């Protein structure tokens, strides 16, 4: 999964 | 209101002991609390109350993909069937994450987002908003996942547009907003040009400003600046 | 029983889900439904039930551990008076880890342990009956606190003069048994000697009755003969 | 803390 915040 | 009896400022103080004790759901409830007295809340506060919600929500959702993964397993072709059992559970913690969502979403339109003027807050807020819709999509399937992919890309375009008129374009904020929005394009909206244009500019834009930066500035940008390659690399 | 119309093969069933999801506290719920429906455990099914179980009641020791060193602090001399929010805080703490062991000592009493005549299954319950009196003890300061220590102990022997009778000393609930009871005479009973004897002799019998063992059973006994072996050197 | 199982 991609990072966010 | 549970809290309704507690001070404001011993909500505050028992929601930094929860986070110290990674009691996530404590710390959730208590900054509900100090929301729900009314009065806006201070930078510090806004983080306090970001900080239980996304680790509340992030454990949820980790389970809704795990049983959500199982499912579609039991709906191969040559699965044992093993009745509604999974199916149910899935929709037990599906539904805990959306009331989860509706909670937090019902406080940033009663009232927190009506009364931020600064566009420190109002970008926080908008884009809080835009997360806690993106995660109802992620779970949604029905006449209404359209409705609420727009309701996520309208509160994070609104919180772009303030920040791009607002904010340098190294504010953690400002930078953040654009990775969580670039997400959303690439995961969410089956946009993956959109998400690689917008942490492309986003990056080289902070790049640029970086200048101006204090020390102790710069090590905040840069992090978030990180995230945005660490995507890009993923998705390049 | 908010289980009660659920079936058993069904709670069941949603506890491993839950245990892949790390859902310990709805896992912990479906297995309490499943115990509730009246029908001794299997094998398997006692360890689902103590898996979970342990899970919820390690991470509210955990907090609880965090806020009361938070708590000597304040107390400390020249620390800032902070009002009561960390002792309060503590005490909620306290009382819903104080709920979950009594939840769980409820099952034990009623009925599981006067049904349970095979040495694994006794053993077993009685252990847990030990270990969530121990875990009563650590947070116990008042008129009961003596009490609360003789009740583990008194379900530690009788599960320790079973173990000795029935089962061979490389068998792990033997084992953990004594791993045990070893920690609550160290950490609990102020006796440190006898801890340190006990987890020495049940290594060093374990030991002496590998060589029966199949490749299997091996591995699994000499997994907590090393955890006694690292308590050992903890604490000489 | 010591090991318990
Ligand atoms: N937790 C607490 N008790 C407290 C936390 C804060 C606080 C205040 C301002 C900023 C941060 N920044 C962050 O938490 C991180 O950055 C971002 C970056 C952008 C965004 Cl929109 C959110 C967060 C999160 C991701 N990794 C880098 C830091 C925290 C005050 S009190
Ligand atoms: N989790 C699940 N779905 C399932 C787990 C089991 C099961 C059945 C028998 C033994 C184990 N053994 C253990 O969990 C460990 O050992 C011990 C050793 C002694 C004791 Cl009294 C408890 C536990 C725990 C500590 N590390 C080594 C293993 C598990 C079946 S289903
Ligand atoms: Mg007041
Ligand atoms: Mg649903
Ligand atoms: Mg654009
Ligand atoms: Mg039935
Ligand atoms: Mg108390
Ligand atoms: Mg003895």
């Amino acid at each position: 999964f991609p990072a966010t915040v | 209101g549970a809290m309704g009896s507690m001070e404001r400022a011993s909500l505050i103080q028992k929601a930094k002991l929860a986070e110290q004790a990674e009691r996530y759901e404590d710390m959730a409830a208590f900054m509900k609390g100090a929301v729900e007295k009314g009065e806006e809340l201070s930078c510090e506060e806004r983080n306090l109350l970001s900080v239980a919600y996304k680790n509340v929500v992030g454990g949820q959702r980790a389970a809704w993909r795990v049983l959500s993964s199982i499912e579609q397993k039991s709906n191969e072709e040559g699965s044992e069937e093993k009745g509604p059992e999974v199916r149910e559970y899935r929709e037990k913690v599906e539904t805990e994450l959306q009331g989860v969502c509706d909670t937090v979403l019902g406080l940033l339109d009663s009232h927190l987002i009506k009364e931020a003027g600064d566009a420190e807050s109002r970008v926080f807020y908008l884009k809080m908003k835009g997360d806690y819709y993106r995660y109802l999509a992620e779970v949604a399937t029905g006449d209404d996942k359209k409705r609420i992919i727009d309701s996520a890309r309208s509160a994070y375009q609104e919180a772009m547009d303030i920040s791009k008129k607002e904010m340098p374009p190294t504010n953690p904020i400002r930078l953040g907003l654009a990775l969580n929005f670039s997400v959303f394009h690439y995961e969410i909206a089956n946009s993956p040009e959109e998400a690689i244009s917008l942490a492309k500019t986003t990056f080289d834009e902070a790049m640029a400003d970086l200048h101006t930066l204090s020390e102790d500035s710069y090590k905040d940008s840069t992090l978030i600046m990180q995230l945005l390659r660490d995507n890009l690399t993923l998705w390049t």
